[PDB]
């Protein structure tokens, strides 16, 4: 049982310590919570990394700047 | 002001009632399966949180910037954009709010366990759904962000409530001078009265005093010798110890079982406050609402949410 | 109305494999059954257990000990199947309770969005509403949301109001647009530009009360109709 | 009532849409502008 205690890939986090998973800087959304923003997914191993919110989408803004659709869609979204 | 989500917590059974002393761990046994339905009751409980915090406050798909430069000039939004001079990210009201709330401690059985979306991250999601509502208006919530500024945008939502576009444009410095005085005046009424926030300090204070009721239940023997199994295995003969400790364990199972009732009851209530809070999220901020008095005093125009520390605030 | 009737006929069949691609799209159902099962057989399961008496059977304590001394053990054991069941009986209520706000909420769902049009932001799937319908389930109801979200958006230069002749111009339903070199009204959520005069515009004030506005020819149509008469 | 060019609003080209019917559309401004010939 206690072969999964090398501390060598050993990963401290801010919601109790991670052994065998991959620590990475970059973001990516919500796969697994683990809890105080970390989640872990899969990408050859297991990689936790901190919690991202989205793709940054900087809406340009001017005072006299509109935007209007020219096209339109229909959906039909299940609940 | 509507709290959204209780402190996660998880209790173990048998750490909690046994103090871990073998003999009388494996006596509990016999009692049944009685551990594994309140674990599984409190993990529950703090999934529905997770859940409660998640769908109240990840309304949007994408996040959003306010533009480098305030070109709406004629509205001040300072007072509830994120200041990046502080350390912290949390807009002056939502700082106003962090230090407005004061009481949750480890103990022998008994832990917390932190939200996945943290403080942060919270902060974050306000700040994109308030940079969504400034800049693209009401039509983020439904497709793609449309740009318009923020005056024609104001003078759609004067035509909504049945007041042509006339009585905005004729009067923008008065509208904008009224609105940044209003604004700087929550402030100071949500700082004047510290008993204003008190919809979550209520929660809070009730579920400490919930948890420190659990904890204080220990020292009660409920009609056995003493309050410590130690003594009781240490003193007494296994014959009658063992009715001794199964009196103890009765009366120790009970009250943790109460605990969990009241906090199942707890959840429940703070689950429909938070599916409330979400629905007053996506038809106040996310648009325009028809329904009088369910978005504030007076026809509604606009709403701004903020962040709290266990739940969401709205400036309507 | 072809391009719509394709779209709708082209997202309606897209339905069925959204829902048999996982079986994690049934999980709100499949959660709720799953939770009442697994309850029932906890309580089955604890009737077999000793809750600190001698044995669990009533049989084995009918015979192994007398009715004067067996008595103790008896009210043992019911105490603790009483127990058992009241904290049964209890999570079913609470689990009760919150199916009950459940159902008033797919009551209220239905009610708005399957008999009539509705205006409540994201209460009737993400975008603008449209005619919804609702679908059976072994237990609750599935709903489809038939929504309509704008797409493929290009920005234009806006502008408040339009001078003529020192007389302020406003939109009556639709906002100011220009491509660059000339204005027009269009609805604000299409782009469907037009000339600006014949009916789409209401006069009030004059231009040096509104903050940012631009000088456009406002050209009537009755006028060339007058001229024909000269 | 009766179909005038000041209740109904005209946009586009009778082809496109289907199941459209010929008809006559009365307008307000013959009759008076022809009083003033
Ligand atoms: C509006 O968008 C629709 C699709 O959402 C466009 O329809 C497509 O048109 C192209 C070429 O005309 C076809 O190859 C596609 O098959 C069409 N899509 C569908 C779903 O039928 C439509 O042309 C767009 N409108 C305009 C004016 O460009
Ligand atoms: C918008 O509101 C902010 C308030 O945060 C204004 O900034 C204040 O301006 C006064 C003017 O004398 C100063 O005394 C304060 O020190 C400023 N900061 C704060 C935190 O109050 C700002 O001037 C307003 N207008 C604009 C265009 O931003
Ligand atoms: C902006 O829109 C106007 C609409 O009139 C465009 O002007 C038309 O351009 C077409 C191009 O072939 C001509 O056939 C029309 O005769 C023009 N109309 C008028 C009234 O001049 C103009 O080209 C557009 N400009 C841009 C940059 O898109
Ligand atoms: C939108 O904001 C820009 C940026 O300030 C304004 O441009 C300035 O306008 C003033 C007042 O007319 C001029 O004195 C400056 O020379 C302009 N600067 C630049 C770089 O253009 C613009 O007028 C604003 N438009 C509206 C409609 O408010
Ligand atoms: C829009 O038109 C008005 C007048 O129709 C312009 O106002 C004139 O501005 C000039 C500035 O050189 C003055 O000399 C005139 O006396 C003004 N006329 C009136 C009646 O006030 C205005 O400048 C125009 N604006 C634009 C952007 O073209
Ligand atoms: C409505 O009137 C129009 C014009 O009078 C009709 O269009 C013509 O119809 C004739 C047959 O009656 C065809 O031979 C012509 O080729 C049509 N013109 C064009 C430009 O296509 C139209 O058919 C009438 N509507 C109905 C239902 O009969
Ligand atoms: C990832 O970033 C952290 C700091 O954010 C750094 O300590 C670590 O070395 C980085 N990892 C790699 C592989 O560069
Ligand atoms: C429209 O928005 C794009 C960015 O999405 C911007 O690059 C472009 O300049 C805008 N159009 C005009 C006319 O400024
Ligand atoms: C209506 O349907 C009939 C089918 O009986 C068809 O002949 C007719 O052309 C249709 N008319 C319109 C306007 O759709």
């Amino acid at each position: 049982w206690r072969v999964y205690s090398t501390g060598s890939n050993v990963f401290q986090t801010r919601a109790g310590c991670l052994i065998g998973a991959e620590h990475v800087n970059n973001s990516y959304e919500c796969d697994i919570p683990i809890g105080a923003g970390i989640c872990a997914s899969y990408q050859q191993s297991i990689i936790a990394y901190t919690m991202s919110l989205g793709a940054e989408n900087s809406v340009a803004y001017s005072n006299n700047s509109i935007a209007i659709p020219t096209n339109f869609t229909i959906s039909v979204t299940t609940e | 002001i509507l709290p959204v989500s209780m402190t996660k917590t998880s209790v173990d059974c048998t750490m909690y009632i046994c103090g871990d002393s073998t003999e009388c761990s494996n006596l509990l046994l016999q009692y049944g399966s009685f551990c594994t339905q309140l674990n599984r009751a409190l993990t529950g409980i703090a999934v529905e949180q997770d859940k409660n915090t998640q769908e109240v406050f990840a309304q949007v798909k994408q996040i959003y910037k306010t533009p480098p430069i305030k070109d709406f000039g004629g509205f001040n939004f300072s007072q509830i954009l994120p200041d990046p001079s502080k350390p912290s990210k949390r807009s002056p009201i939502e700082d106003l709010l962090f230090n407005k709330v004061t009481l949750a401690q480890k103990f022998n059985g008994l832990t917390v366990l932190p939200p996945l979306l943290t403080d942060e991250m919270i902060a974050q999601y306000t700040s994109a759904l308030l940079a969504g509502t400034i800049t693209s208006g009401w039509t983020f919530g439904a497709g793609p962000a449309l740009q318009i500024p923020f005056p024609m945008q104001m003078a759609y939502r004067f035509n909504g409530i049945g007041v042509t576009q006339n009585v905005l444009y004729e009067n923008q410095k008065l509208i904008a001078n009224q609105f940044n005085s209003a604004i700087g005046k929550i402030q100071d009424s949500l700082s004047s009265t510290p008993s204003a926030l008190g919809k979550l300090q209520d929660v809070v204070n009730q579920n400490a005093q919930a948890l420190n009721t659990l904890v204080k239940q220990l020292s009660s023997n409920f009609g056995a010798i003493s309050s410590v199994l130690n003594d009781i295995l240490s003193r007494l003969d296994p014959p009658e110890a063992e009715v001794q400790i199964d009196r103890l364990i009765t009366g120790r199972l009970q009250s943790l079982q109460t605990y969990v009732t009241q906090q199942l009851i707890r959840a429940a209530e703070i689950r429909a406050s938070a599916n409330l809070a979400a629905t007053k999220m996506s038809e106040c901020v996310l648009g325009q609402s028809k329904r009088v008095d369910f978005c504030g005093k007076g026809y509604h125009l606009m709403s701004f949410p903020q962040s709290a520390p266990h739940g969401v605030v709205f400036l309507h | 109305q072809k391009l719509i009737a394709n779209q709708f006929n082209s997202a309606i069949g897209k339905i069925q494999d959204s829902l048999s691609s996982t079986p994690s799209a049934l999980g709100k159902l499949q959660d709720v059954v799953n939770q009442n099962a697994q309850a029932l057989n906890t309580l089955v399961k604890q009737l077999s257990s000793n809750f600190g008496a001698i044995s669990s059977v009533l049989n084995d304590i009918l015979s192994r000990l007398d009715p004067p001394e067996a008595e103790v053990q008896i009210d043992r054991l019911i105490t603790g199947r009483l127990q058992s069941l009241q904290t049964y009986v209890t999570q079913q209520l609470i689990r009760a309770a919150e199916i009950r706000a459940s159902a008033n909420l797919a009551a209220t769902k239905m009610s708005e969005c399957v008999l009539g049009q509705s205006k409540r932001v994201d209460f009737c799937g993400k975008g603008y509403h449209l005619m919804s319908f609702p679908q059976s389930a072994p237990h609750g109801v599935v709903f489809l949301h038939v929504t309509y979200v704008p797409a493929q958006e290009k920005n234009f230069t806006t502008a408040p109001a339009i001078c003529h002749d020192g007389k302020a111009h406003f939109p009556r339903e639709g906002v100011f647009v220009s491509n660059g070199t000339h204005w027009f009204v269009t609805q604000r959520n299409f782009y469907e530009p037009q000339i600006i005069t014949t009916d789409n515009t209401f006069v009030s004030g004059n231009c040096d009360v509104v903050i940012g506005i631009v000088n456009n020819t406002v050209y009537d149509p009755l006028q060339p109709e007058l001229d024909s008469f000269k």
